[PDB]
């Protein structure tokens, strides 16, 4: 069984968006009005699942693959690869990286979204990777298409995708979003406005990356993650 | 100061996070290996339960597209962290509340008493993230039981809760279905009643 | 028949792409070497065809239906609107605009398109529509998607639209391609660095339009375009 | 001095014109009204002629994906400005030279003759703008009949050219088609015997 | 034998001398007038020579003792060493590094050399060295003069060193000229100035470094070399 | 987008390139062990074969000071990387053809065939970089033989090559010196008859 | 992107409000034609009724100095744009809550039914703004009736608010004043049972 070990660096509250965003207008009702309650760490909150073992399917990251229905999606063939570091820059290997989003036009294969644009009956929108020992992770897929929804009366989310990362411990555990280099869309949206800091927001932008593209193929961006630094414990309890 | 790399910051899970995470709960093809709602497979150790609950707004309406996920010691106070579908036991688990399931559960063993870092033991209790569109991070707290009073009076961390009325929004108040010890635990996100979350 | 009152400003070869730009690979068999020869305009030269009685179908402008196969193509709806004016700031009414482009994943509709994106079976990729009275055109398309060609061994085109305007004479004719606000390929493809100024290839560049965008349903691009200024004669031939 | 709004930058057609002015010649399905080769319904005034040639490289390659545009007056010297698919006759055409007929082909009338702006008279002419993959901004060229030699040595436009050698690449050369009055235009893009183009 | 498991970022032809550089006069009639060919990158492309096991000299990367004739070559003795890693900074390992120069005096040990500083007795200007596992390698060697060509009417070579690398593979190879810290002749050579970018001369400048020179003895030069990058085939024919 | 750091710019090999990559050739002593001319040794398997050309520059003339580096399989298809002179066979060599020798010369075997990346058969050739004063980054072409026009015709990479007169220039014709196996492959730098160069 | 001009921002109408809109409900003389509360003459077509309400601030305040503006449709559901005290019926009208009269009252008829841009039919709604020291810019809502049940249960707006319970605050209460038929539309600004706002 797991040993507590680790403390991780404090998370920066000002740094990630606040829960109270006005413009993003169901944060409003989703906020609490009560300040967070601060709690040392211990061995609940420094230990976390491992996925070493999960069994991943073979296309599991890859999703030109993994819905397949006799054919390929339509859309901008891309993969979107990085790496996951700490804040100390050390890379985080063995970690699991999740990721859902549209197709081309921007409809999530969902009940709810009854967007008028079509579904993609070759894709799914969805991918797991475990990262390497590097920290290394990639997908295969499509760039999704942006979505208008009902915040103001003409809000578009600009392109993405999202990213669920597990790190070494639930400590580290975060879920963000990934956005596409020069979207003009990316800084009128509300939900990426609820990121205060303008150096916030460029870490959540992915780079076109020429260098890891197939040549008459596909393309590539390149998106780094960082999650909380880990250190070892020191001069605890005396 | 010493500045470190800043991580990367949060974004909410979104309307749709059921696709990439509740895969089931979507109503969309499973893989062969999905991680869900069964911590305790019928045979492992300890006193078997299941948890339940519903999340609140604060207009006191309900959470419909809430994700939560789970991580607690095993009966005997042991974090097990090797994921595996086989294992009779799993430490981390993951649920949401849907537009057909206005309602979470969870299945699943009490706990058993671990320590903090200063070597006292704290109460059994599960951690809790709780993710959905409107959260733009998530929130992190802990359920607690109703029928470990004593141990829930001592513990170092629900002891850090000034107020005590703060204290009850997280303990959990037990019941049956159908023959089988249950516990239930609501989230009130705002307002009236308003769940202690943490920061760590 | 058509009469000889007009004169147009001189075209600036140094503002449009020289013929031999060698990044461009296939400009170096097919650009000249002599010079151009320089002549007066006459009336061979001002004149040109009024498609005001061309029989346009419904659909001529609207991409999403007029290819029609069952349904609705896959990839962001957008408008393309914009205004012809010459360079006096003049509207050039009812003057013929042709447009064609590749799909949502970079596929072209023809034989030779052999890229493996796949075709979408909801869209051809050609639209005309004639200015109004103002100067006003408007298409209804999907934003298509960049292709790989080979020049260099990895080179990408940026998403583009090609564009034909008549204009009102066969010396303001002109064809040009339209690229996206922001996207990252537009300072690195040898086609567009054939222009040498960069003032010249912002004017390429069509800019996201918010306010002329339906709510709910798609996007606006605005891409206006200057054809060379007109003129009446004065004192010629005394 | 004085600056006004630039011009709009040209580009490369692109190896793809065809899909977008050529539906027919790129085997794709045609709409009602497509802007083509026939410049003459056979019932139309004067002399009945089909044109046409091959467009080269500097290597001496032919060009299998050019587009051309012509512009011409009508049998009396005039120019039909109102186009439309059920005049008799069209100032106005297109031809493209494809993979499957590597030779651009036109039908039309032989021009009449029409003055310059000084009122001198130009030897009959028709006026072309050529575009391909790999030429960023359009060629303008005009074709010239070689049975007209009085005319082309008159001609206050092919006279500009200032060395004669050149003025013969503007002039196409008569032959027959099935009896059917013809005359071959062949383009030279660069090189040795490169045809000459105009600015205006 | 070598298996097909490596790509290499393409070139940059715009970073390196394009062929026709008609100041250097030479250039003009041996560039070619037509467009090089892209073609995808094989195990013809991805492989080369591995000269581990080529048999070495004590002293073929001494040229101060290498060709000797009973004496110590004229000249400022000095070490010329570096690194030679790919574009992602990992070290090229066991590779082939050649070099060759003029003497004191700028005179080449050639046949064909006739410029009048006289010939060194002690010194023949060619040395090689198998760089370690780290990617390092050195020369000791002296200092090469500089020597007027027929170019221009007064064209004088600033003074340097040729260099070959092999590298990995038939894709990374590449011949070069190492130049030397403040000389005045740099920007005056239109061999030099056949590279169009002022960063990209920058790189062909050893610097001077006196933490590598031993003291009373020779002075050092750090020349560090960068071929293209390799990667892991990655998505490939699916 | 991602920048990585900048490839060091190449420079020409100069007209001395002989002193350090051609010992032997610009006749200065030789080390012990050197990369030359002879990639076979007369016992290793395969078609002996006997390689020769020279190398003109756009004028017509004699290019004498170029220096060629040369990359095969062996006779089974594959690409031997241990250099060794003990070897029977090694997939490099280098020559040149110098002010005394106007042609160059290689001495291997014909190799067999390779496949690309794709999985295709590439017919036998051979890679070549060419090196010389007025170079400022090589070139590189291949070099393909005459008795080889069925797997010629499928290359895929001779295939690349738009018109079909350029795929010649890549063709070395087969001939007989001193009764044995020759091909010739003279490259052509500039102008009429231009040698395909490669970028990859 | 393209930026337009900016709109002029608004700024809240102040205390005084009255003076130059509402000129009578301010005790001030008026002119000879002022736009008031009375969009129906008794010979007008349709359902004649009486419409009357109270604002709350969010302490459960009355604020007895607003201002609101209403437009709607007639019985046929036609809007009458052209505004003439001449008319029978005026698709607009003005009314206030003062410190004398802390209720407003508007005389007019039943709407008859709109259909929405898609061509779905709305529930009759009468469209207001509200104005008053304090606001910044004006708050939109929607009055619509009890006895509409049926068509309220259709409507695409109401049914664009998420939440069941808040429609609810739009719907104005059937009842009697006097022998006519009236309705009682009351406005929270803020707190609990808030009105809903729109945006447009
Ligand atoms: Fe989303
Ligand atoms: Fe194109
Ligand atoms: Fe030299
Ligand atoms: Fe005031």
């Amino acid at each position: 069984p797991a040993q507590d070990n680790s403390r991780f660096v404090i998370r920066d509250r000002n740094w990630h968006p606040k829960a109270l965003t006005p413009d993003y207008k169901t944060s409003i009702a989703r906020s609490p009005r009560q300040a967070l309650v601060s709690i040392p760490q211990s061995i609940s909150e420094t230990t976390g699942p491992n996925f070493s073992h999960l069994g991943f399917g073979a296309h599991d990251h890859d999703l030109l693959l993994n819905f397949n229905n006799g054919g390929l999606p339509i859309g901008e063939r891309i993969i979107v690869a990085g790496r996951v570091v700490d804040q100390y820059g050390k890379p985080v290997p063995n970690t699991l990286v999740e990721m859902w989003q549209a197709n081309a036009g921007g409809r999530c294969r969902h009940k709810n979204d009854r967007y008028l644009a079509p579904l993609d009956p070759n894709f799914g929108g969805v991918g797991r990777c475990l990262t390497d020992s590097d920290g290394y992770y990639s997908f295969r897929t499509i760039k999704p298409g942006p979505y208008p929804w009902r915040n103001g009366p003409n809000d578009w989310r600009p392109a993405h995708i999202h990213f669920g990362i597990s790190g070494p411990s639930i400590a580290t555990k975060l879920i963000t979003q990934l956005y596409f280099e020069g979207d003009p869309l990316i800084p009128m949206c509300p939900i990426v406005k609820s990121i205060a800091n303008p150096e916030a927001v460029q870490q959540l932008i992915a780079k076109l990356d020429m260098n890891n593209a197939n040549p008459m193929d596909c393309l590539a961006y390149r998106f780094d993650i960082v999650l909380r630094g880990q250190r070892k414990t020191h001069f605890e309890n005396c | 100061p010493i500045e470190l790399l800043p991580e990367t910051p949060s974004q909410t899970a979104g309307p749709y996070v059921h696709i990439g995470l509740a895969l089931e709960a979507a109503g969309n093809p499973t893989r062969d290996q999905e991680i869900w709602n069964r911590l305790a497979k019928p045979d492992a150790p300890g006193e078997h339960i299941l948890l339940l609950g519903q999340v609140y707004d604060g207009n006191g309406h309900l959470v419909r597209d809430s994700f939560l996920e789970v991580w607690q010691a095993d009966a005997n106070g042991e974090y097990q962290d090797a994921y595996n579908l086989e294992n009779a036991f799993n430490s981390f688990g993951r649920t949401a509340t849907t537009f057909d399931a206005g309602e979470w559960t969870l299945h699943t063993v009490k706990p058993g008493v671990v320590n903090n870092a200063a070597g006292v033991p704290m109460a059994p209790h599960i951690n809790i993230s709780l993710f959905a569109r409107g959260i733009n991070i998530h929130l992190h707290t802990r359920l607690y039981f109703d029928d470990e009073a004593q141990a829930n009076a001592k513990c170092p961390v629900l002891n850090l809760i000034e107020q005590p009325q703060r204290r009850e929004t997280l303990i959990a108040k037990r019941c049956e279905v159908d023959g089988k010890t249950a516990y239930r635990f609501d989230i009130r996100i705002q307002g009236e009643g308003e769940t202690v979350f943490f920061d760590f």
